[PDB]
């Protein structure tokens, strides 16, 4: 895989790597909940006066 | 009947990150087990994190002019900071608000780990040596050779290096004497079929030789003793040396600071856009020069009456997406792609067609100051002036 | 990479590495949490005297 | 209708830190696989942490009169105390209050690890030996020379 114009003893053969970014996926770290409460009350009161 | 609803947070861990990256090798040798250190920069230089790539983001071989992962596939995900990829990349509250407001985030490549593979004389197989890496080899190439960048083959920077002589070091005074003509003939494929150093079609006098500071200080002292004045005549007497930079460009265009062709001069734009085969009210089958294709943004139609005026349908920069690039070596500039498949505003053959062009030196992408989202900030060179029935 | 003043045998070749800091980015650890609530009561009493 | 609003805290872990650092080699010979030990000083000589550089902060070459990373690139980030970079650098409540009041936090450099790359007569190449650092060499230079 040494490219053919590098085969000459005077032409140096070396890799040039670089990384390039195509997306960025930010994920918001937030937590949420709900609640549902249904009560019932039975007041019974006697009252002598 | 009660109903509640909660939304927590944490102002040190309010977001996570996930970068989709891809590696490119543009050298002349392959590199094995690539692991690039790389850093996510917010704003101007506010670095969130620096991550050497883990084993999930490890390439195994990156041959020259190849991508990892390959170009038909999707990029790899970088979402780790632990050495075992068990810890995400976080972001606090201020950085999250600022990134969601201004949308600035880049990724720098600091350095790259990677092994070397060598021929083994017993069985001819190629063995990857895990004790060696290219970080011990590139600083020895960079201190004993001479760099020649060149962009005459389809206008991209093709960097090579030729082993030249350093006069203040005894081991490097042993290499053969390297001239500039021989360096161009063995590094890039310049040939002299009639005693003239040419490329495939051009001549060497169609290029220009921008040097560095110390290299130009050497070239002028070399041309003093030569008793010559033009560089293009005495290419076969210019000795090269170590730590030289030479930059050879095409004489037909202009370039930015980053040495990319962002616009030509005004003459050469019209000289290769004129051969036409198909013509109708549906589309304009022009041909476009490959160099000037890289600087043109898009074509904008116009309507002119018997007297002579302007009628620009596409006074909006998101209607500059008119170009088509087919397989038959031409473009096909349509007319109904940004008119909802309703045709042009042509009613008479005496009404002529006109398209005015613009290069990337002369475009705008963001809005203007007050109200010119139209074509008043578009600099135009006269390319297209023909009648409406000669095109259809 | 050994700079040419050190290629004489009597001149020593050694590195002098020194880290300088350009930015402190500190993130205060804290956790907000909001909570909204509705509630609909329907009491139907009856007093007998 | 109701509206609640809550703000917790923890008075030994109130803030985290992230320093943006950069290395310089002003010497005469390069040093490979650099790993400095740097300590973060608050106030006069109150020390919050002592961090060796982890694998994310390792410089592979540092040639003389060169930086890492170069002057066109943003500095690297140091935000870890664990050996595997999975633990942040923290501070308690009093240190956070003093730092926001007076704004004094600097970076010392105690020592620097890094290898030598010597010649190989057999094939001309230069190979980093990973069993010898400059801390066996530099005390011998500092005692037989003159500055």
């Amino acid at each position: 895989n040494v490219s053919p114009e590098a085969r000459h003893p005077l032409v140096a053969a070396y890799p040039i790597v670089h990384v390039d970014m195509e997306n960025i996926i930010l994920s918001k770290n937030e937590d949420q909940s709900t609640q549902n409460t249904d009560s019932q009350t039975r007041t019974i009161s006697k009252n002598t006066s | 009947r009660t109903w509640a609803e909660t939304m927590g947070l944490n102002t040190a861990d309010t977001a996570r990150l996930n970068a989709n990256i891809r590696y490119v090798n543009t050298g002349t040798a392959p590199i094995y087990n690539v692991l690039p250190t790389t850093s996510l920069v917010l704003g101007k230089n506010q670095t969130l994190a620096t991550i050497k790539a883990k084993e999930n983001q490890l390439s195994q071989i990156l041959a020259p002019n190849n991508y990892y992962p390959s170009k038909n596939l999707a990029p790899i995900a970088l979402n780790a900071q632990d050495d075992f990829s068990s810890t995400p990349i976080t972001m606090n509250y201020n950085q999250f608000l600022e990134l969601e407001k201004t949308k600035q985030l880049r990724l720098d490549t600091d350095q790259v780990y990677g092994n070397i593979a060598t021929y083994n004389f017993e069985n001819g197989r190629v063995r990857v040596d895990t004790g060696s890496n290219w970080s011990e080899v590139l600083p020895q190439i960079q201190e004993t050779t001479a760099r020649i960048i060149f962009n005459g083959k389809d206008l991209n920077l093709v960097e090579r290096r030729i082993a030249a002589v350093n006069p203040s070091d005894p081991l490097e005074t042993t290499k053969p004497d390297m001239t500039l003509k021989e360096a161009l003939k063995i590094a890039f494929g310049f040939n002299e079929p009639n005693g003239n150093l040419q490329y495939q079609g051009k001549d060497i006098t169609e290029f220009d030789f921008n040097f560095d500071q110390q290299t130009s200080q050497n070239i002028k002292n070399q041309l003093a003793e030569l008793n010559a004045t033009n560089i293009y005549t005495v290419l076969d007497k210019i000795k090269l040396n170590a730590k030289m930079n030479i930059l050879i460009r095409d004489k037909r265009f202009h370039y930015d600071r980053n040495n990319i062709a962002v616009g030509a001069d005004e003459s050469v734009v019209k000289e290769a856009h004129r051969e036409v085969i198909n013509s109708s009210t549906e589309g304009l089958l022009l041909n476009i020069d490959k160099d000037i294709r890289k600087i043109l943004s898009g074509y904008i139609v116009e309507i002119e009456d018997t007297e002579g005026l302007k009628e620009v349908i596409n006074d909006r920069y998101d209607m500059l997406n008119i170009s088509s690039l087919r397989q038959d070596g031409k473009t096909f500039i349509d007319f109904k792609k940004y008119n909802d498949k309703l045709p042009l505003y042509i009613s008479n053959p005496n009404y002529k067609v006109n398209v005015y062009a613009v290069t990337k030196e002369n475009t705008i992408i963001n809005p203007s100051e007050n109200g010119d989202t139209s074509t008043n900030g578009i600099k135009k060179i006269l390319i297209f002036s023909k009648k409406g029935y000669e095109i259809g």
